[PDB]
RNA sequence: UAAGGUGAUAUGAACCGUUAUAACCGGCGAUUUCCGAAUGGGGAAACCCAGUGUGUUUCGACACACUAUCAUUAACUGAAUCCAUAGGUUAAUGAGGCGAACCGGGGGAACUGAAACAUCUAAGUACCCCGAGGAAAAGAAAUCAACCGAGAUUCCCCCAG
RNA sequence: AGGGUGACAGCCCCGUACACAAAAAUGCACAUGCUGUGAGCUCGAUGAGUAGGGCGGGACACGUGGUAUCCUGUCUGAAUA
RNA sequence: UUUUGUAUAAUGGGUCAGCGACUUAUAUUCUGUAGCAAGGUUAACCGAAUAGGGGAGCCGAAGGGAAACCGAGUCUUAACUGGGCGUUAAGUUGCAGGGUAUAGACCCGAAACCCGGUGAUCUAGCCAUGGGCAGGUUGAAGGUUGGGUAACACUAACUGGAGGACCGAACCGACUAAUGUUGAAAAAUUAGCGGAUGACUUGUGGCUGGGGGUGAAAGGCCAAUCAAACCGGGAGAUAGCU
RNA sequence: GUUUAUUAAAAACACAGCACUGUGCAAACACGAAAGUGGACGUAUACGGUGUGACGCCUGCCCGGUGCCGGAAGGUUAAU
RNA sequence: UUGAGCCUUGAUGUGUAGGAUAGGUGGGAGGCUUUGAAGUGUGGACGCCAGUCUGCAUGGAGCCGACCUUGAAAUACCACCCUUUAAUGUUUGAUGUUCUAACGUUGACCCGUAAUCCGGGUUGCGGACAGUGUCUGGUGGGUAGUUUGACUGGGGCGGUC
RNA sequence: AGCUUGACUGCGAGCGUGACGGCGCGAGCAGGUGCGAAAGCAGGUCAUAGUGAUCCGGUGGUUCUGAAUGGAAGGGCCAUC
């Protein structure tokens, strides 16, 4: 008997392939309790065709639209003049959430979530780098010039 | 009877052969058993008089199309 | 068609008719008790007992019609259970039973013969059962043939004991 | 032809040969009206638990035999111009 | 008639009259006869239809060999002085007849086997529902009251009415004898005989069916039939026998 | 008590009683192609089969043969 | 829990000439080393206990091919492999436990239904068993069909053919 | 006692004997052989018993057949169980 899963099921199941199993199997258990269908020819073309067809898209639009992201602003570069004394040392720490909405008012649109800091609260005064998380693979750079007013 | 309800077989007579060829009658009799069969379309179990190999038909040309046939031919399930 | 008739044993009585509505022959109608598939329920066949509806200017009793089962179809209802199926009620259509042989199919002997008998024969005969028709069945090559060809089925004469 | 008539009838009677006859109901055959039904052309498809097999049995003139072929009770099982 | 042999006291026949047994079909062989003759003849069928067509076929003119094959020869064998079978003589189609074969096969006759039905109004068992058993004896358990015991046990009188209990009619049966035995009767009569409240008997209805029933068992009974009912059919079974 | 209706009424059959054996219930067993039914609306103190046949005293030895029950090691052993 | 097959890969294999617990074949003379060396402490795998292999490390950076006694060359490199074994993955069978989902239910309850049939529903129990079909061995007078010679101073018994 | 395989192969005029099936005797012809110098003798044993039809089938040989054709299977024929 050859059906075609519905489900997990035990030590045989992968949800929608295609297995040989005993008859007494499939008719009294795996038809009636959902779990299998048997493969009659036009239904594992068209069960197939959607699932197929769905690994495609999803992969594609996810990728394209993460490197679209790494690609944006072409300035690369974003600069801030935040309050500050004599000789580096500034008054107030600027965070992950002022240059969130800082990068939106000057090119890329990237939340606190995706911003990663190996500086900390970035308490220095010179060149600082805030390299985004586009994509788990994808790293948007955009370098930083930090300015004591 | 003993009559499978979907390949509709009759129990047949034949010979008792034996050794020395003395003929005598017997009858093959289909191997006949009540198994209930789930219908997804309907949502329900309908219990047939099949043959062992009227499983095996049931199996290829599926439940479905098997009692559309009875319903054709008059068969009651 | 008609000058004679009212069937026979079977005569009588009482009448009908003779130029056309006597009688006789034919076509189509009408009536067609009761039993019988018998069909409203039952039953020891030719009998017993009903229900429902319609009508009956003495409607305290009558008359008529319908009411079997099954299959198919439709409508309205309808459980365990919600939807639904089963089931129930009504209507429409069809069937049911008989018949001599022929026909197809499902089953299927034995005596007998073998100079015994068991394989074999008798014989797929007798018989039983189902079904159909005026015929049935079969039938339009997944058939033969034989390097040539034939062209569905059925029946008859050879082939050929 | 035949039958009857008081014995054996061509010409006595009924008939026979032959020639005609239907108000009505019908069977068959043409013609025709309506309804249903579908012609013809191009292209495509061209019958799967089936053919075949194992076991048991049956039908083929053919008794399993070296036994083709057909049918199938049981277990299986293709290729598809 | 059957026999070695029948007046035979072996079979058959009371007599008469009527009926009563070698047939029919299709094949094959031989004889007679008729036609044609190295040829004879058609079958189905068409059909002006016993004509005429129809020569499909069959038989004959060529055999030998298992067969290929050879051919007035052939086979055997390595080959035959040889040997086997042929050569050297007319057949064929009707009609009539004698045999033969297949069919009931000259006629009559079994016991029996099988298939389908009808029968439990008789009888056998069982089920249901109703009846029957005059009259007379015997006197169990129990009980009551006395006696008796520590209480029982036990014991006596009275009561009581058990029992496939006793005697005996109806009722059921059938042990003996005689009669009867072409009966009064296809199983009885007469005189005695057994049971007779029970495992009894009986009425009405029902149920069981043929290799089946039922059987307190005899192979008994199942409609005067039973080591396998009756009816109908296979069926004219078969009969080396009369 | 019963039996050969119709030549046998008996010592034969039956019997209470005894024993052996099967049977755990959808019982064994029987009728039935099957469904089902009887066993039994019973349940091992019950039911079926077989023998013996009130009661009394008793029932001895033999398991090699045939059967039955039990065993599973080895030999042989079908379809496949 | 138990066998085989296969893949990768690592081992495995002393007539005797002889430094060599070397099977064949074969292209080839550099492999080899600091992606941290020979030799040794030591345990283990292996054992015809002859002598391989080898984790870590003191040590510390070299070891060796044609050469030579041989039927053969040096698993110093490699390739294809026979025997024998080691680990993994994988491919299938076997057995036992456990499970619920087929089937059985002559358990309980509900419904068709004013019904100890049947069917459907809920649940319990059993459960791949039981049961039935085809095939097959055994048993099988429970039943059926039959056979059971002739001669013979009647037949049987004896004898004979 | 020496040497040997005639305990040959194909045939067979003619006879005997049986109802038949069958059985028996056989000079001679051909091929090849043994013994003998040779004439010759040898197709089992001094003779008469020592046996079993057909079917079915087994083994060896031989294209004789071989259901389209080439083979083969099976059959035939010869030997034989």
């Amino acid at each position: 008997m050859q059906v075609i899963l519905l489900d997990k099921v035990a030590n045989l199941g992968s949800l929608g392939d295609q297995v040989n199993v005993k008859a007494g199997y499939a008719r009294n258990f795996l038809v009636p309790q959902g779990k299998a269908v048997p493969a009659t020819k036009k239904n594992i073309e068209f069960f197939e065709a959607r699932r197929a067809e769905l690994e495609a898209k999803l992969a594609e639009v996810l990728a394209a639209a993460n490197a679209r992201a790494e690609k944006i602003n072409a300035l690369e570069t974003v600069t801030i003049a935040s309050k500050a004394g004599d000789e580096g040392k500034l008054f107030g720490s600027i965070g992950t959430r002022d240059i969130a909405d800082a990068v939106t008012a000057a090119g890329v649109e990237v939340a606190k979530s995706e911003v990663r800091l190996p500086n900390g609260v970035l308490r220095t005064t010179g060149e600082h780098e805030v390299s985004f998380q586009v994509h788990s693979e994808v790293f948007a750079k955009v370098i930083v010039n930090v300015v004591a007013e | 009877s003993r009559v499978c309800q979907v390949t509709g077989k009759r129990p047949v007579t034949g010979n008792n052969r034996s050794h020395a060829l003395n003929a005598t009658k017997r009858r093959f009799l289909p191997n006949l058993h009540s198994h209930r069969f789930w219908v997804e379309s309907e949502k329900r179990f309908v219990t047939l008089r099949v043959s062992a190999k009227g499983m095996r038909v049931i199996d290829k040309k599926g439940i479905d199309t098997v009692l559309a046939e009875l319903r054709a031919r008059g068969e009651k399930y």
